């Protein structure tokens, strides 16, 4: 991401 | 070799000034000014935008920066420095009525992009051609992530959830005639309004996907009021259908829209809901607090999916989560700050 970010780990 | 010298070698001439613009997780974006004032964008990596820009170089009307140079180790990419007003800045200063025409123009340009490039999609590199297959694979694992997250939210999936999820996976893996070039990460910061029409930036997440994946930009990702999202989807559809006979079918288009919206809701639920449940101060993006954002996403999915005829376990499960979080959170669904003026609460 970068209109939203996934808390990947 | 200093970065400035690497850039000079890449371009064949030394810029007078290299100005950092954005520091991303994967790349630094730099504006490089030549002695004469002309500028280019260089991205420095420390990966398919380059291939996307090459692929779009004959698409008309022009919609993307032209590719200028890439270093041998592919860590530096130079592209045209397109200028205009970001959609983000336009949304900060306009009214709903004032934003309608540029938003419709963006939606039309995107429909023409998807429609014109659908017969060409096999010309993408293999990793990008296969993107929808990879995401459909991941859709299978997403079911368990969603079920576990719902449980942490206090909510069990309604009966039939797994069978309905299997249908979602199958639809997500069969874009069929809607398979096309997609940008993959449309946002107010990477859409420009220019005197020669809309332009798109930042093609890192390009892939072959359903055309409707990019439509999630205004249907599910940016919290446009339905007074704008509906005319955007209508303008988008007219442009896409001029190229793509399948988009002329009301039920087929509605089904594709519903598939991608259902996928988007449950996929993006996993990003930050655990954080929202814990309740610490947080934002979805700057200017948009996390709990109002998820309450918007919940309400917008349930209400717009119902309008599209949804009435199964996935909708019912979202309804159950919405009712729980509305009771548990003192917050209400809301829009971002500085966004189309004073909007009536959603």
């Amino acid at each position: 991401h970068x209109f939203g970010v996934s808390v990947l780990s | 070799v200093p970065l400035e010298d690497q850039i000079g070698a890449l371009l064949g001439e030394h810029p007078r000034q290299i100005v950092p613009l954005h520091a991303g997780r994967r790349a630094q974006v730099l504006r490089c000014h030549f002695q004469d004032g002309h500028s280019v964008i260089v991205k420095s990596f420390t990966r398919g935008e380059w291939d996307a820009l090459r692929f779009l170089a004959a698409h008309v009307p022009a919609i993307a920066p032209r590719p200028l140079a890439r270093s041998k180790d592919r860590r530096l990419v130079a592209m045209e420095d397109l200028r205009g007003e970001t959609l983000a800045r336009l949304l900060e200063r306009e009214s709903e009525a004032g934003a309608r025409r540029p938003l419709v123009r963006i939606a039309d340009a995107l429909g023409h992009l998807h429609g014109a490039q659908a017969p060409r999609v096999d010309g993408l590199p293999r990793a990008l051609r296969d993107e929808y297959r990879k995401q459909a694979d991941e859709c299978v694992a997403l079911r368990g992530k969603v079920r576990a997250l719902l449980g942490r939210a206090g909510v069990e999936p309604t009966p039939g959830f797994d069978g309905a999820w299997l249908e979602l996976v199958e639809r997500m893996g069969s874009p069929g005639p809607f398979l096309t070039f997609t940008h993959g990460d449309l946002a107010p910061s990477n859409v420009l309004l220019t005197d020669d029409g809309p332009r798109l930036l930042d093609f890192e997440y390009t892939g072959a996907r359903s055309a409707l994946y990019d439509v999630m930009f205004w249907e599910a990702v940016v919290p446009f009021p339905r007074s704008l999202a509906r005319p955007m989807t209508q303008a988008y559809r007219r442009a896409l259908a001029s190229h793509l006979p399948a988009a002329r079918d009301d039920a087929r288009f509605r089904r594709e829209l519903l598939t991608l919206k259902t996928h988007r809701f449950f996929w993006w639920l996993t990003f930050r809901l655990d954080e929202a449940l814990a309740g610490g101060d947080a934002h979805w993006v700057p200017g948009w607090r996390l709990r109002p954002a998820y309450l918007f996403y919940l309400q917008n999915y349930v209400s717009t999916a119902r309008r599209l005829g949804a009435r199964g376990p996935l909708l019912k499960t979202a309804q159950a989560l919405s009712s729980r979080l509305r009771r548990g959170w003192k917050e209400r669904a809301g829009y971002p700050d500085h966004f189309l003026g004073k909007l009536k609460p959603p």
